[PDB]
């Protein structure tokens, strides 16, 4: 039956969302900071999707892979077409919400992804840093402050509601969202930081002998 | 697939 | 044909003749050719009449479609590249007559300074596009004499009212020395056309201040 | 069952409609008010499809996000290929109602979304503003005095029937919508009007201070 | 068993147009009349065909009026091809039987549709109007005195049985056919008539003020 | 279904 | 070839000759060039014949599609791009020598004053469409004479009748100083045919009253 | 998820 | 139930890598050394994909075979398309991680085999070699030291683990890889070398009397 | 038009002239045409100016899509073919009139040597590129003037100050020679740009150094 | 099935 | 179950292969011998490949002559793209194997065929024949002393290794592989070569009163 | 252009120049003309430098990608057959000017006699091609030169070093007859390449050995 | 359908 | 179907 199959779907989606590692993107002084917790030295879930958007996933490395590298060229095709400061953060959720809808209703095997596009005002311009979260069916969230995807969702999104508190520099921002990580040591994390105050790309990673430092 |  | 721009201190104005020939035959009288394509940009094309109303409404319909579909308006950068565009697009068939000439006037509302916030583009045949630092330009048959009379006018603009009058007095030399061109018709009581951005928008000026200074420029050179 | 399988899909786009905001769209003197619960900033749920055009929506926002867009596209190229003047509201009804019964009749799950339609007169010209309500199996139905769409339809609905008067104001008309719309705050709320006053595009959206100032 | 199918798509037919609103379509001597019970004011269910050929359907709409385009289209095709004067009823009706046979046999959805054609004769000729009724499975039915459709058809096609009247005036005729319709006022009344007196095209609307004043 |  | 269009007080009148010939050899003597597209508008169409009829064959079955299909007839407007279109997609079988040049005379019924509601829109080789301000208009080969003629004579136009006699006499001027224009056969009594438009529709003019009109201006001119 |  | 299906299909392809012989990739001081119990002389479980990039399997030979010659049309095609040193083996481990995600969503039989890429370091520059596992399924993983492919793999991996030596040699590195296989013999045994000191193309096949006089 | 680039010890300059043509008539004065591909190169195009911005905007498009997609800048290798093949596939064009000749200055990060890591390419219409060795390379009209001024000149490159004002020089001595190329314009103070790319990455040369240098070699040769 |  | 469907395939394909006459190909000193029991006289079932490539089959013979047809086409096209000495025995049974797992896993009726390539050296060159036998899902199997297809092949292979004596001339390979094959008349037994003394194509057939005088 | 290729004893060498022209301007120096393709085959292609280079580095991927895919490489014949058909491929393209003609030696690691394993392949502009016997072929402008120098020098090739002088020589007198071919360069220190193949593989000679070979000659003609 |  |  129609509501059964709904209801599978859905519950598998889930079950894939829970399997899959916690990554955390929260807006700071300075722009947006993405750190997660990922073993891998070289597959990684943060990305930059156009010169001040930013991605993070959580969930099935490919479907998500395929799914920035869709965004990366759709961010690419839209600037060079009109312009790079007509490329939004917002029309790239949009696009993925419909991707991600027409995956859940038309495909076999819906994708088991949550999506994090990050957004920071361009040079020379004041404006509050943009988070969108899209979920595996399509929702779309505005998030004024933070971001948290994968693993036990619920104790690190407590810890950031009270620990969390505006305008953080890097180097509390890294402390808080280590420190609401953990509800982890230097290795085996990935962190990058959209940084609006970059000319044109915001996107910036910082690792190895820099980032123990600023841990 | 990898979850991670 | 000839078709005028200048930014003046606040904004910019652009001003275009009325009379399209076959040949040395004149065909029409009061044709317009100068586009308010949204707001805040008019365009001006040059050429073929035919094809310079089909690429004003192909532009136009354009910018407001994106306007409506993405909830916002393009960027200025995003408006010259669809023209560019249009133009590049064009080649082909300009090489075989069909050939059309845009200029682009607009008013940019993301400049930091809103008393330099006139834009005035140029393209080429060949589709490439050039933001005018001069802060006049000009397109059509008569562009190189209403180009040549606007390097000597142009010390006089300081609001849309002088601009809008050298503007006219440019047309005026432009079609003085060149028969494509069209002046101001006395005895029909046909004037050129023209179009003032400011921060307020673009705005068709009304006929009757173009007819007094077009009887200004034409009493002081009598 | 096919008989059952059409009525749980019936079924399915009324749970569907029923979990979701409620859109109220009015005619009063100057034009149509559209007032949406839209507790988001970036998403829209009312836009315009043409000069004298308005489109409302209710549902989720990939469903009407997709027939917007394909309702504006229509417009625009039927506007290019005969007129301005030659698209009207009843053309753009009629065409979203074929989609939806195709969409209905034809896909695997159905487009479970409700729209409306708003046209107002062409400036210097009086007429009566003309609402079309378009519904998931692809029904249209003309309105000549409100359109209220999702939520709890028969509060909203009844208060308005109450309280609706015709000829109202503009801040008359909003008072009317926002007080019937409680059966809420000054945000959350997406203002538009279509109006008849302006010369070539009536579509014009009421946000922030001028809203605060109106209410 | 495919009958056991065949019979349950046909009693689907037959319900579908049985929750419908009633047309009328009588000869009279001046032509064809069409009347229908159409309370909308934009939604229009009886049209034209071609110059002396005029159109009446009854059922869901979207699919009378995708059949009515698609009937438009093939009479100006077949009268730009060849001429106007061979475009027929008779195709027309023929072309609108094999597509319904074709939509009810090979498509899953069945159309809810009965279709009324009428031919009216040319100016300066006689010839008796001819009706002919299609149904949903594609058979094809030439009544030589009025047609009736949709809703409850026994009723009405009684009363117009027993007062049937030979080349009676647009007056009497409207009368009787409103009357039949009633076993109703002036408002929610579509009418139309092929008019034999017309030099090409046959076919005219009475709205408004002159239904009131026949009436 | 739309049957007015 | 030569038709005519002129607007008088109240509405347009259209008249177009009735000769066609194959270089120098006259092969059509009653030849019709003006149609009534539609209730409200009338077409004709100047080059080669064949081209001439399929054009407007296809612009009326084009009008009336559009009529029945959407159940409101064309805007004004509407129909003149849609002409415009046809006239476009034409270019490339007018250079090898199948030419059309069509002139609309219509009535828009959804202008404010009826009496100034006719429109004369005359198209380009391009596709380019003017829609005629001065009152008349002309195409044809002998388009310039009757055009030469009608700018004298558009003065005596005051109603239907003086319209109708100024354009009878501008297509006598054409067929004299043109002899690919058929000027009033008294022999055969072949005379132009004429469409008059006003508010209550478009009509054929009756034969023996442009046959009166046309005796009026031959025993004027002898 | 999305009804708004 | 489709996670039936998935399971059934999960335990197939465990079952068919299980009954497959083993394969051992080790990092050794000169680079990487894959040994592979093959007691066919033609059929080969080890080859060349580029430069300095290597291919190991276990499974199915058609299917991986299949998966080998795609990897080497995409190496070539990419190195011919950029450069050489364009060509990484992280590029080419994550599009056979994409195509066997694809294979098992979308494909009928799901692919029971399991890949190793290897790549060393370029000619003059100091790397350790990377080694990237493949799974059935997409999932792709990283190994630093050891990667071990099909039949038992606890008995050698455990024997390889308490055995192994980082900084070996290939003489020793031999010596350790055929006692953990064996938990063999000079024939029946198809090595090769990944051979960071070669300028170029790294790989190299060790057969005939190379071999024995090494083991 | 003339670009010119060198090598100095420990990086690269790429500088460029402001002047565009049509035939004789002199259509822009302040034409950039050296842009920052990326961090580490800069391109410059001669030729069609709408073809050279059309180039160098698509180059830096694809440099940075592949960077983002596959997290790690192409090799300079990889990039002289990508801008290879878009000098092959513009080749029809090119022979039809759209033609772009381009030069890259780039640093490599990769390479052993920091001193000697400065590296120049020149392409030809074909869509071979060439590797300089000699230190300097030129394109444009007046690029063989120019080559010939830095043949001269080269020794006294030793550092990026030396090496900018050798390569202003070569720009000159290029607009001395041949009328396509502007000379240093003090009346309006319009100087060649140039980028100038090191161990820190590609950086513009901001107009003041440029315009003393200009000033300076005005100086020397009067 | 083959497995080598 | 796709488990027993898979199983009942391969019961499937064994039943057909054993329902068919057998095939022995012997290599012996002078190349490889194809002795076959075909009851008739037109269909051939030991064919020539290339020109040191020789096939043989037993199952179905429509699907095996399709095979052979197929593998005739490769190789054709293979050695006039490069080269004659380019088309080995090897690729050919690689393909072979390709192609039956692709029919047995997406065709819905497998092919109950059993193949065997062998090869032969060129002219002037001493190696030992190989001899490839594929089966009907695809798995191929190096088999240096003999191949025997269809039927019972346990008595046949017992009474081989029994006799199997290498480097055997032409008539005592001829007789073992009548006496085996037994475990018959001139009549009834089709029998070919692949002479390694032939210049350039190794395939001969032996008919007439050759196969008489030779045994 | 001048690529000179001969068999000595137990193996082959090749030799080309490094000037490139445009026209009769010199516009390279360095431009190195053999490639070693794999381990025992080497090619050489006159003609343009463009298609030179692309067709070397896709005829080494072509051989490459078969190697790898199944696991041995090309026979000789299958490698001329590759090199022929890639030739042949190039008909259309050559006519308009970006011809490309090479030549193939190699080393036939198949071939029963290891002393003459040595193989020179030359192609004709439609893609034929002929394994040479008379021990020495040459490709390029000056290949007419090189060809009857290698005539009078080839009873002089006895091994490596022998073949390698009558390379060089063969070289030289090619680049005094002919301006497109660039002869030793001894004030630049650029010298021809060459590659030698024998039974241990290709090698690039090292440019000492041709300094020293080139200097002899050019004392011995002095 | 219409069998007659 | 045959099996010869």
């Amino acid at each position: 039956s129609p509501e059964q199959a709904m209801r599978e779907r859905s519950e598998l989606a889930r079950k894939g969302i829970a399997r899959a590692k916690s990554v955390v993107a929260l807006a700071y002084a300075g722009g947006v900071l993405f750190v997660a917790e990922n073993p891998s030295r070289s597959l990684q879930k943060i990305s930059e999707l156009y010169d001040r958007v930013g991605f993070a996933a959580a969930g099935k490395f490919n479907e998500f892979d395929n799914l920035r590298r869709g965004g990366i060229q759709f961010a690419d095709t839209r600037g060079y077409a009109y312009d790079r400061r007509d490329v939004t953060g917002r029309q790239l959720a949009n696009v993925y919400a419909q991707t991600l809808g027409t995956i859940f209703t038309e495909q076999a095997k819906p994708y088991e992804v949550e999506l994090c596009v990050a957004e920071v005002a361009h040079y020379g311009e004041t404006k509050r840093p943009e988070l969108y979260r899209i979920t595996y069916d399509g929702s779309i969230a505005d998030e004024p402050h933070f971001v948290v995807m994968g693993g036990t969702t619920e104790p690190i999104a407590n810890a950031l509601k009270e620990s969390y508190a505006e305008n953080a520099s890097l180097t509390d921002a890294l402390r808080i969202a280590v420190a609401a990580l953990r509800a982890l040591g230097v290795a085996s994390l990935e962190v990058a930081v959209l940084d609006a105050n970059r000319p044109r790309r915001a996107f910036r990673r910082i690792t190895g002998s820099a980032l123990q430092a600023l841990l | 697939g990898q979850y991670l | 044909t000839t078709i005028v721009a200048l930014k003046y201190p606040g904004g910019v104005v652009m001003a275009g003749d009325r009379r399209s020939t076959q040949g040395n035959m004149i065909s029409g009288r009061d044709v317009r050719k100068v586009y308010i394509t949204d707001d805040y940009t008019a365009t001006g094309i040059a050429g073929t009449a035919a094809v310079a109303v089909e690429f004003a409404r192909l532009y136009a319909v354009e910018l407001e479609h994106y306007e409506k579909l993405e909830g916002v308006p393009l960027t200025f950068a995003g408006k010259i590249n669809r023209l560019a565009i249009m133009v590049r697009g064009n080649l082909a068939a300009a090489m075989q007559g069909l050939l059309a000439l845009p200029l682009l006037a607009g008013y940019d509302i993301h400049a930091s300074d809103p008393q330099s916030a006139g834009r005035i583009v140029s393209f080429d045949a060949a589709g490439g596009w050039n933001i005018e630092e001069e802060g006049y330009q000009a397109v059509g048959s008569g562009s190189l004499f209403a180009k040549s009379s606007m390097k000597k006018l142009y010390s006089q603009v300081t609001d849309g009212d002088s601009g809008l009058r050298v503007a006219v007095e440019a047309l005026y030399d432009a079609a003085d020395d060149d028969s494509a061109t069209g002046g101001p018709d006395l005895v029909r009581g046909i004037f050129p056309t023209a179009v003032i951005i400011d921060a307020d928008g673009a705005v068709d000026v009304p006929e009757s201040r173009i007819a007094e200074l077009a009887r200004a420029i034409i009493e002081s050179r009598s």
